[PDB]
């Protein structure tokens, strides 16, 4: 049981360790996306003037 | 002796199943980390 319960512990440390990497990473992709999607939009309004 | 010792054995096998679950989220969610980094080196190529 203290070995089965070691690994238990292990495991779930790494998994919260790779779900806050999760919203990290989520983040940074949708700010990126922002800045492209309005860098895109100026370019649009460039191509009307 | 064998009241205490099979509490602790059908305890184990508890034990043994909550460990299983463990590996099974942090394998399913490691699965999540790879495809997520492959979609980031995308979108940032594409804001590129």
């Amino acid at each position: 049981m203290n070995l089965i319960e070691t690994n238990i512990m292990k495991l779930h440390t790494e998994t919260k360790k790779l779900w806050e990497d999760l919203v990290h990473q989520k983040s940074e992709h949708t700010t990126i996306e922002k800045t492209a999607t309005n860098l895109n939009k100026q370019a649009n309004q460039i191509s009307i003037e | 002796k064998k009241n205490r010792i099979a509490i602790l054995s059908q305890e184990l096998l508890a034990k043994k199943q909550r460990l299983n679950a463990a590996q099974k989220k942090y394998q399913a969610h490691q699965v999540k980390l790879k495809n997520e980094e492959i979609m980031a080196k995308q979108y940032e190529n594409d804001r590129s």
